[PDB]
Parts: structure tokens; C-alpha cells; sequence
RNA sequence: AAACACAAA
RNA sequence: AAACCAUAGUUAUGACGAUUGCUCUUUCCCGUGCUGGAUCGAGUAACCCAAUGGAGCUUACUAUUCUUGGUCCAUGGAUU
RNA sequence: AGUCUCCCACCAAUUCGUAUGCGGAAAACGUAAUGAGAUUUAAAAAAAUUGUUUAAAUCAACUCAUUAAGGAGGAUGCCC
């Protein structure tokens, strides 16, 4: 299984309004990660910190998972979940992520300053952690604290799509990709592709022979789009959807029913999942004896 | 944990590029006629520009992004011609293969690079530049009789 | 001090090589720290009855165990001796050859029907199940559900590390902190079930039928259950790694 | 211990979106070459320029492309990088590494284009064998 | 020590007589080597396959070592050797090897057809093999000559200077010095310094890198770098006495 | 970097 | 003004090549078997790194990201 | 690796003159036999270390409370 966490989508800030093209270039670029092969897709939204949060709750999310990707996925035969990253460098008060986070599905930051870096790390509920690899790099970055937090939780992001972008800016993903997977230890690294386009995307293949040139092992990055990809969909998913991780809104009977994977079952404008009678008192216990 | 460093000792060389004046053949004559000194037009952003343009020339966009990363000229003067380049153990290869392609100053041409001592400390270089000075005043000694 | 602090670097640049180095990395203390370092009878009655009675039925419960153990294993090798295949006849065929044994055998038909009720009554009453379905939350429920009392409760292994595990229903008799204990039926299956949390899913469907037939599907994870908080809220979480979920994912 | 390999193949393939600009021109081999040449100079120096490649194969959209197994690395990064832009077509040029083989076992098509470079290939098979 | 074996002489043919500026700066070239640090040192004189071979012995060799380079070799402490490359085309006007291998000591061949490779490999007492690495190699340099030639002691020379002197024929270079690697599989491989002037002179860290990067191991580098041209040294003394 | 402290965080 | 001293000693502990052995899988033989033998292949792990020396304790490691030994009133299948 | 402990001058003694389950120079040191205990407790919950951080059917693990070294006599159990 494949999973790409940083598909942008064509809008920053609340006043802006996104025209047709974008979406149908979104829907062009859903169809070309699905032809190719791809299993899961989350898009992500950007925001910055010093902005005024609207309060309201049902206009948080302007993607519609329902409304056009319920026209696409029918026939696509993907699913995609709603992201958001959080651009905060100065600690000011305007902190209301009590209503985005149950809003939304995943949580990421952008630190840009060291202050944000440390309470980001420390006290935001987040989930994932990009930088700006386009700009330069807040300070060294140390191993203890970015060690500390894989064990405790939120990895690293790279994102190799950002150097399909101009010339001057490869070098600069570049440093800063050999220093986080340097002061990392390679243990917490999710890869995304941040492709506006579906002219900027690649292949598995060219993906993991790009990382294996960067400096991290092909198998490492097989395991890591793998395994830690479902993992970091999983945490994000039913900590939102479900309890402190104490109980589980979905049942999984077979294996497809599944809390992250299950997604036009489950409710969302409730957290209810209304099933037909399928468990009495009188069937034998055993499941290899149990007939219907 | 440590960051893995590797400076780089080279020596700027001027060939005696002269067809029509006839020369000693001795140690400290071409000693002295290959370590004359350096123009005045030399110093270390000049020296970092190109090398810096030498490395994009030959190697190409990724082969100096990887190694630009921690491309720095320590300690270098003009009145000796000795300078101390930074980089890693990684690249060590990449910018002594740079040094041996450096072509010309862009002002100041007929000149050689010669990539001396390697090392991961700076220590030990010094050390190695002090044998190194005191083994040339020796056949200076010599000669001058 | 600053005079002062000229001659104290002026007698550091005498045994230190870098004389600025303490005063850079505040190695040089301005103060010297001098000092040497520096009705209750009923309530115990109470308390010790108590005692003793935990004490009773901790061993009470491994006896009862052990001897639902041995009395499954004997029943079914007689059973198989005498050639009788369903339980209709082997529970009036013991009764009538042997007494002794029966007053130690379980009964699901006499465990299942007043706990089933009594559960889905306390349940539907705590998640505040009507008529209408339009008042719900389900934060609330959700908290409830972690603060709730599953002492005889509904469950079926729906997944587990262990491919054996899955499939299997019983009702709560004891709440444990490793294993889960149920009690299943087969065709001559009276065994108790204890079956290890560390790693399996479990999962509960409350039926409710008063126009149409529908039921919620509600889930627990073993794994993170020995954690949670018991009949009271306020005790302070610690993220995990949330890492060891993978065969959730993986099948 | 191990048997040295002398070079390793590599399945590639055109993908250029816009139908209409795809349908109205049509590359050939030495659009293929010239695309090589051109990335190879725009992403690496003389290093990426000098690595050994030759054509096998071509189509329409489809080559296979033999690389030497010290400059696969070389290969595979330059490849899934460059993006063309203004060579021959309206629409921009991307490439995606199908699959990879280190052992010439692949067969697409009931073809004897394979065969005949099969048979080639292992009359130098032999031939290193006895030599 | 170092060996280096690819110093070219100022003279293609026999008619054209050195002048004195050629000299000077052929002594300028092998100070400059000699300052950068060396120890063996082996001029080469290119010639071609067709030009007439004279009928002499002692004047086979336009270099004469002893009255021109004998008093350097006494003063700076360094010694030359004596090398001739053949620039074959077509098997014509030769037949001819018992009085150059004894006069010269190393005896190079430069083929450019695919029949050169063919009449090197098989008929010529030669004991390195090099190609015009500025032009584009013949036709194609496979394993079934190489390893023929190599087995039984010819390795191939490598000319780095060439690269130094444009900036097109790097390229070319670099094509076919890996062309070259990727064949002789990282064996019988000889460096060599194909140097006139002395502005186009490096040291043993960079052309080692150089090599490097080039596709030869750090092993080999300094193995065949050392050892072989040594052993191809003693070997070319060996032919012109015993 | 490491190594140190009735520090500091 | 020195006491300057390590079968690593002060930001060092490099670079590749070759050999045996270890774990699974697709093969053939004697006797079933045998740290019985030989081909077609994959991998040699992670935590992590000295700065004066020794001992005790605790805490990180070994999932196609090498392994080994035993136990289990843990469950799954079969015979008595 | 760690913001843990201790040795790295002595003292027929204001100098832990401490024959105290065993080993040990010491150690917030290793281990052995029995009994009990769970914010209702001697103490874990609503100095260091650790992502989870002892138990709470039985086992396993942590904590605390007793058992001074050697020789002789009687009784019991085993091969005999
Ligand atoms: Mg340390
Ligand atoms: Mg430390
Ligand atoms: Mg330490």
C-alpha cells in the first residue's frame, strides 16, 4: 500500500475562493495518482497562526469529501482524508485548535521559529512535522529532542515534490533533507509529494531511487511508506474519531471494515454507525461451529 | 554525537611559464621559482566564488548541492599560499577532484592546485604545515652556500 | 567589579588558556552558599472484613475456575465415550447417572437471559437510547463507554493476533487486569473462556428494534483497555507510542 | 563470490499529458537521445553526460534502456528528475521507470526483437565464458 | 613511488627537427613534475604507422638522454625513460618490431579501426594499449579482446591530461574512459600524464579522486598505479637488455 | 562534541 | 616549573577487495537422521558512540530492520 | 548512553571500634528461607532512570518485617 499526505489544495487564506480549474486539476491529478497505482490520499490545507479563526464549525472544512469527491470516488475507487498544517513561528494567543483538530483528520505544523519549534514539540497535539524546505533552516536541529519525539509520538515529513519547483531551491531541500534524516536517526521519516499538478508526480520506483540517492535505504523507505504511512493515518484518524484511544466507534468483522479505511459507512455529522442486528444470544459461540 | 569533519590542506603553484629564459636546474631554485609568491588580487571569497563556480561546472546541480552543504575556507593568507578548506568525510573526494580542476583565477591565470594533506582536525594539519616549513628552510639552508 | 573582574581575569589568563571561558559560560559564582545541608473502631472493623473478604474471593474464583476446568474436560471425555453428539441428551444423561458432577457443570440457558437484559436495559438507559435517534453525541458516549461498567457484558473477538481467538461471544462473569474472562456455548462446549487483551479486538452491538432492526457497532481495544479510568474521570493520560496497532491494519 | 554485472536494464516510458498536443506530435529515437542528453546535462555535469546508454527497442512511448550497474544510481536520479520543456512538444515531458531487470528474463510482447538480442546476448555469453 | 609514463616529445615525424623553445619547455614540464613529486619519469614520442622507419640503430632515438637530460637526472635526482607509441590504421608497411623494442623501451600502439584492435591483440609485442580519448574511441570497446590482451599481460593506459586541455572533448573523455573501465573490468588499468605544458600538471590526490569518480575502486587506483607501471617498467628494461 | 555542578533549565 | 601518564586515548579510530561461518526459500543422493554435502537467490541487524581508571544498579536494542535457550492452572487441532 | 551511589593518605579510635542471613574494602550493592500487604495501606494512585513504566483468576515481578559464625548430644525422613 502507497500513501501520499501532502496533496495541496489551490487555497491559503479563508477570504479566498477557488475557482473551477483548480478543482478540476485536482480531479485530473486524483485520476492520474489512481491510474498509475495508489492506495490512500490525504490533501492538505495550509493556514497561518496570527489569523483570525472564523467560529463556526460546518465552514471549517471548504473540501466537501461528499459533494464532488463523492462524484469522483465511485469511480476512482480511493479514499481521501482532510489535513491541515499549521504555519506558527510566534507564540501569540490566537490558539483555538479545539475546533480544527475535531474538524479536521490530520494536524501538522510548519515551524519557522526555534520558540514554536520547542512548544510544538512539547505541547501541540499535532501529528506530523514539515518544514519549510523551501527557506533555510531555523537553527541545528538536535537528535535528543526529535529522538524524544518519534518515541513520544509526531515524525518527520519530507517532501520530495517541492524540488520539481524551480532550480535555486533543490539545494536547500537538500540540505535540509540530509540534516533531518541526520538528526533524526531515520526512524520517524514519512514521505509526501506537495504536486499542485498531475505533471509533477512519479512512480514508487522513481521515488524510492530519489531517497536512495538522498541517503536513506530503499527497504527503510519500503517500510516507512508501508507500515509508519497506515500508522500516522491510524493515530490521526481515531484520535479524532474516537476516544483518548479507550474505545472504537467502527467494528471490524472482516477486512475491509476498517476505522481508517471504512469511510462512506461511518458518519461524520454524527459518530454513530447504525448496523442491522448481526450478534443474538442463541448462536453457538465457536465461529467454526456457528452456521448460518 | 560529533560532526563528522575532514579539512583539506592545498597550495597555490605557479609554474615557470617561460619559453625564452634559460633556468637552474636544483631543489631550492625550483623551490623557490614555483613558491614565489601570490598576486595581490587573492582572497578567501575570491577563492570560495571559484571554486564554488568550479564545482557547478564540473560536477552540475546536485554535485554541488551535496557538497555545499558545509563548503567553508577556514584560515587562509596571501603572503604564504596555504589555506584550510572544511568540508565532510563524505565529500572529501568530490571537492579534491574540484581543487585538481580548478583551471584559473578569473584575473590571474597559469597557476596549479595542489591538494597536500587530509585530515579531520585541525590540529594535526597544523602540525603537518609546521614539518612541512621547517623541512623547506632546510634546503634553503643548503643551497645558499 | 569591573576593576575586579579585570584583575580575576588577569589571574585566570595565569593558570586557564581561554580567560573568558568561565565568565562566558557562567562557571564563576558571585555568592558562596555557607550552611549545613538540610469512631475509628467500626472504620478498622470495616476495613478488615473487607480485607478478608477480598482475600476469600480472589481464591474462590481460581477454585471455581479450576474446577469448570476439570468438570469440561471430564464431562466431554465421557461423552465421547458413551457416543452422544448433542447436549440435550448428554446434560439428562449425566444428570441421571451422575449426580455429583452436575451441581459443579455451568448452565448457559440459566446464565444468558436475566444478565442479557439487565445489560441492555443499563446500557440503553446510560447512552440515553430513544425512539429518535436525532439527540445523540457521541464525545459524550464515547466518555461514558470509557467510564461505564462492562461486569457482564456482550463481547465477540472480532480480531486478535492469535487466528484462533476471533469469532468467539461470551457474557462478562469477572473483569480481570490481563485476561477476559466469557463463557461460550458449542455442541458439547461449556468451556470458560480466558482470553489475553494484549492485542485482540472486541467489539458489542446493542439491538433496538421499535420500528426498524438496527443495532450500533461499538468497539473496545484490549491493548489500551488497562489503562483507562474506573467509575470516576480526572486521571492524566501519557500518549503511548500508538505504534503497536499495526495488525489492525495489517489484517 | 558474486558474478560481475555488466550493465542493467531499464523499462522506460513517455508520459505527456494534453491528448490533443500528445496525438499531434510523435517522438522517435533521437528524440529520446536528445531528451537523455538534455537531462543528463541539466541535472549533472560532464559526470551525468558521460554515462554509457544505447537504444533497444524503441516505440511509440515505449524503450528500453541498458545502463552499466556502477551508474545505475546515477541513472535512476537523473531520470525521475529532469521534465522537458520546449525540445519538440507543446506539452511537457515526464518519464516513469516502469520496472527494472538484472537478469534480460522480461517479456511484454510475443515479439522476436527480444529474441534476436537474447540470442546476441548470449553468443557474448558464451563467448566471455570461454575468453 | 610514482610512476608517470605519458610525457609527450614535441616531434611527430623524423623531417620536422626539434627547436631549442620545445626543449625548454619539455624541461618545464618535468621540473614542474618533479616539483609536485615523482620518481620515475617516461617521455613518450608519437609516431605513425606508415612514416619510414630508418635503417639505423643509433639514430632510431631523436631524444639522446644522456647529453641532454643526463645532467638534470645528476642534479634534481630523477631518471627518463624511453617510449614510443604506434599509431596503427590498416595492416600495411610493417612487419617490423625486432629493432624498435630493442632501441626504445616501452612500445605503445594507438589503434583507431576495428582491425587495429584485432592486429593488437593478437600480433603485437606491446605492453600497454591506449586510444584517443579527445576523439571518439574506434568502434567499440568490448570484453572479448580486452580480456584477451589483458590476460596475457597488456593493460590499458589512461590519459588525463587530455582532459585539461578544452572543454568539448571532456565529454568525450569521460565516455570513454568509463567505456574503457566498464570492459577492462578494473584490472590491468595504467594512468599516464599526457601533459606538454606545465600549466596542465596535478598531484596524486586529485587524479586518484579524479579515477575515482571516474568508476575504478581506491584499491585498484593505487595498486595498478604503483605496482603495474613499475612492473611494466621492469619488464620494457628487461626486453632491451636480455 | 565529550566530560563536569547542593548550578541553570 | 613541573608532576605528561593508556597492550584505543582527546572532536582520530579511515578506504575498498577477498575467505569461512550464521537464518529461510526453489533442487539431487546414501540410511530415516546426523552444526551429512553441493548449485538459483535475499539479508549481517538495532541502541548507538569513548575524553582519567574500576565496581554495583537502573534504563534503550534485536517485526521480510542477523540470532539463541527454557517456561507458560494462554488459546488452536489430533490420539489415548 | 544516564541531572544514580562509592573507592582512588593514615589513625587500639570525638576517626559511622558495625562479631548483626550469606559474599563484599565500601556501595540508592548481588542473592537465599518464611509470613503479610494494596490511595480501606509501613509505603507506589484519582535521590536517579524510564514511550508503555509493580501487582490487584493462579503463576511471574516490586516493596517491607525476621533468620549472628563454629564445635557437641537427642528425635524424625531417605540409600542403607
Ligand atoms: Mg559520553
Ligand atoms: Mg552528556
Ligand atoms: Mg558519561
Amino acid at each position: 500500500m502507497l500513501v501520499d499526505l501532502n496533496v495541496p489544495w489551490p487555497q491559503n487564506s479563508y477570504a479566498d475562493k477557488v475557482t473551477s480549474q483548480a478543482v478540476n486539476n485536482l480531479i485530473k491529478t486524483l485520476s492520474t495518482l489512481h491510474m498509475l497505482g495508489y492506495t490512500h490520499i490525504a490533501i492538505n490545507f495550509t493556514v497561518n497562526h496570527s489569523e483570525k479563526f472564523p467560529n463556526d464549525v460546518k465552514l471549517l472544512n471548504p473540501i466537501d469529501i461528499k459533494r464532488r469527491f463523492g462524484e469522483l470516488m465511485d469511480r476512482t475507487g480511493l479514499k481521501l482524508y482532510s489535513r491541515i498544517t499549521l504555519i506558527i513561528d510566534d507564540p501569540s494567543k490566537g490558539q483555538s485548535l479545539s475546533k480544527i483538530s475535531q474538524a479536521f483528520d490530520i494536524v501538522a505544523a510548519l515551524p519557522i521559529s526555534e520558540k514554536g519549534l520547542t512548544l510544538s514539540t512539547t505541547n501541540l497535539d499535532i501529528d506530523l512535522l514539515t518544514f519549510q524546505y523551501g527557506s533555510r533552516l531555523p537553527t541545528f536541529l538536535k537528535h535528543k529532542s526529535i529522538c524524544s519525539c518519534v518515541n513520544r509520538g509526531v515524525k518527520l515529513e519530507i517532501v520530495y515534490g517541492y524540488a520539481l519547483r524551480d532550480v535555486q531551491a533543490r539545494r536547500q531541500f537538500v540540505s535540509n533533507v540530509r540534516s533531518v534524516i541526520r538528526s533524526s536517526r531515520s526512524r520517524g521519516i514519512v514521505i509526501g509529494s506537495g504536486a499542485m499538478s498531475p505533471l509533477e508526480c512519479r512512480n514508487i520506483l522513481g521515488v524510492t531511487s530519489l531517497i536512495k540517492n538522498l541517503g536513506l535505504p530503499s527497504d527503510r523507505c519500503s517500510k516507512a511508506m508501508g507500515d509508519l504511512a497506515s500508522l500516522v493515518l491510524l493515530n490521526g484518524r481515531l484520535r479524532n474519531k474516537s476516544h483518548k484511544q479507550t474505545i472504537v466507534t467502527g467494528g471490524g468483522s472482516g477486512n475491509g471494515d476498517d476505522v481508517v479505511n471504512d469511510v462512506q459507512g461511518i458518519d461524520d455529522v454524527q459518530t454513530i454507525k447504525v448496523v442491522k442486528r448481526s450478534m443474538d444470544a442463541e448462536q453457538l459461540g465457536h465461529a467454526s461451529k456457528r452456521h448460518k | 554525537v560529533r560532526l563528522k569533519s575532514r579539512y583539506i590542506l592545498f597550495e597555490i603553484i605557479f609554474p615557470p611559464t617561460d619559453t625564452n629564459v634559460e633556468e637552474s636546474v636544483s631543489k631550492a631554485d625550483i623551490l623557490l621559482s614555483h613558491h614565489r609568491a601570490s598576486p595581490a588580487d587573492v582572497s578567501i571569497k575570491s577563492i570560495l566564488q571559484e571554486i564554488r563556480r568550479s564545482l557547478s561546472l564540473n560536477l552540475g546541480d546536485y554535485g554541488s548541492a551535496k557538497c555545499n552543504s558545509l563548503l567553508q575556507l577556514k584560515y587562509f593568507s596571501n603572503k604564504t599560499s596555504t589555506g584550510i578548506i572544511r568540508c565532510h568525510r563524505e565529500d572529501c573526494d568530490l571537492v579534491i577532484m574540484a581543487l585538481m580542476l580548478m583551471s584559473k583565477i578569473g584575473d590571474v591565470d597559469g597557476l596549479i592546485v595542489n591538494p597536500v594533506k587530509v585530515s579531520g582536525t585541525i590540529k594535526k594539519i597544523e602540525q603537518f604545515a609546521m614539518r612541512r616549513n621547517s623541512k623547506i628552510l632546510n634546503i634553503i639552508k643548503c643551497s645558499q652556500s | 567589579d569591573r576593576t575586579q573582574t579585570f584583575i580575576k581575569d588577569c589571574l585566570f589568563t595565569k593558570c586557564l588558556e581561554d580567560p573568558e571561558k568561565p565568565f562566558n559560560e557562567n562557571r564563576f559564582q558571585d555568592t558562596l552558599l555557607l550552611l549545613p545541608t538540610d469512631e475509628s473502631a467500626d472504620k478498622q472493623l470495616e476495613k478488615r472484613d473487607y480485607q478478608r473478604i477480598n482475600k476469600n474471593s480472589k481464591i474462590a474464583l481460581r477454585e471455581y475456575i479450576n474446577n469448570c476446568k476439570k468438570n469440561t474436560k471430564k464431562c466431554l471425555k465421557l461423552a465421547y465415550e458413551n457416543k452422544i453428539t448433542d447436549k440435550e441428551d448428554l446434560l439428562h444423561y449425566i444428570e441421571e447417572k451422575h449426580p455429583t458432577i452436575y451441581e459443579s457443570l455451568p448452565q448457559y440457558v440459566d446464565f444468558v437471559p436475566m444478565y442479557k437484559e439487565l445489560w441492555i436495559n443499563y446500557i440503553k438507559e446510560l447512552l440515553n437510547i430513544t425512539k429518535n435517534l436525532k439527540t445523540f453525541n457521541g464525545s459524550l458516549a464515547l466518555l461514558k463507554l470509557s467510564m461505564a461498567d462492562y461486569n457482564g457484558a456482550l463481547l465477540r473477538v472480532t480480531k486478535s493476533k492469535n487466528k484462533t481467538l476471533i469469532g468467539l461471544q461470551g457474557i462478562v462473569i469477572w473483569d480481570s487486569q490481563k485476561f477476559f474472562i466469557m463463557i461460550v456455548k458449542g455442541n458439547i462446549i461449556d468451556e470458560i473462556k480466558c482470553i489475553p487483551k494484549k492485542g485482540t479486538v472486541f467489539q458489542f452491538e446493542i439491538p433496538i428494534s421499535d420500528d426498524d432492526d438496527s443495532a450500533l457497532r461499538y468497539s473496545i481495544l484490549g491493548d489500551r483497555f488497562k489503562y483507562r479510568s474506573v467509575d470516576r474521570a480526572g486521571r492524566k493520560f501519557k500518549s503511548r507510542r500508538c505504534d503497536d496497532m499495526l495488525y489492525y491494519i495489517q489484517n | 563470490k558474486k558474478t560481475f554485472r555488466e550493465w542493467q536494464y531499464f523499462k522506460l516510458s513517455i508520459t505527456s499529458f494534453d491528448q490533443d498536443v500528445d496525438d499531434a506530435h510523435a517522438i522517435d529515437q533521437m528524440t529520446w537521445r536528445q531528451w537523455l542528453n538534455n537531462a543528463l546535462k541539466r541535472s549533472y555535469g560532464i559526470f551525468g553526460e558521460g554515462v554509457e546508454y544505447s537504444f533497444l527497442h524503441v516505440d511509440d512511448k515505449l524503450a528500453y534502456i541498458r545502463v552499466n550497474h556502477a551508474d545505475k544510481d546515477t541513472f535512476s536520479s537523473s531520470i525521475s528528475t529532469y521534465i522537458s520543456t520546449d525540445e519538440l512538444v507543446g506539452s511537457p515531458l515526464t518519464v516513469s521507470i516502469l520496472q527494472e531487470s538484472s537478469s534480460l528474463r522480461l517479456l511484454e510482447v510475443t515479439d522476436d526483437d527480444r529474441l534476436w538480442l537474447k540470442k546476441v546476448m548470449e553468443e557474448e555469453e558464451q563467448d566471455c565464458k570461454c575468453i
